[PDB]
């Protein structure tokens, strides 16, 4: 039944970025790292995290920054490994195959960039940056991180920025 | 004999024009060889395999 894992699935909460009142996009912390993309600008929900220092990254297209230690240990848990299967996301499952991301057609768009994707027991997966549709499915410019502690960027050809 | 147009002034004049002429060649090779090593070092930790 997929209704039981709706309710997983909607049980964490995002800080979302807004631009005059728009939001343009999320803003994540996992392991004591913050995290939003950086082709999508605006102000952070948060004030404390909006106030702090953050760095670019000029391939990845994002920015990361330190959270408070007096915070840290309210953030969500990784994962290196993943299964093959489907996924929770915030919109729905993501069906995964090929090492790829993959959801329904006309699910995802411009300011769903930065939610993360979580797996069964809730451990975040990777990140999306952008989509785009090729057919029946849309594949996801998601951001994944590989075992030994690196980072990796799948990204479809000609992807759609969100 | 009034023919000047190489006219090597001395031994020490053409290594000290090889020194900072030619050096700075090799600290180019060595900036392009960083470059290069570390394109391939994200290759590598984005996908090794």
């Amino acid at each position: 039944k997929r209704q039981r894992m709706v309710m997983k699935l909607e049980s964490d909460k995002t800080f979302p970025i807004m631009l005059e009142g728009k939001i343009n996009g999320y803003a994540c912390v996992v392991g004591g790292k913050l995290f939003r993309p950086m082709h999508v600008e605006g102000k952070i929900d948060n004030d404390v995290l909006a106030a702090l220092k953050t760095k670019k990254a000029s391939k990845y297209d994002l920015e990361y920054a330190d959270v408070p230690q007096n915070m840290r240990a309210d953030t969500f848990k990784y994962t290196h490994e993943k299964p093959q299967g489907y996924y929770s996301w915030h919109h729905g499952a993501v069906q995964y195959e090929n090492g790829r991301f993959t959801v329904p057609k006309g699910v995802g768009a411009k300011g769903d960039s930065g939610r993360p994707i979580l797996d069964n027991q809730g451990r975040v997966v990777a990140i999306v940056l952008g989509g785009v549709n090729e057919g029946s499915r849309t594949a996801l410019s998601v951001v994944m991180w590989n075992e030994k502690g690196v980072t990796v960027k799948y990204t479809p050809e000609n992807c759609e920025q969100w | 004999h009034a023919q000047t147009f190489t006219a090597a002034v001395s031994k020490t004049a053409w290594t000290w024009l090889t020194s900072l002429l030619g050096g700075s060649a090799v600290i180019i090779i060595i900036g392009l060889v960083l470059a290069t090593i570390v394109a391939m070092y994200v290759l590598t930790n984005q996908k090794h395999n």
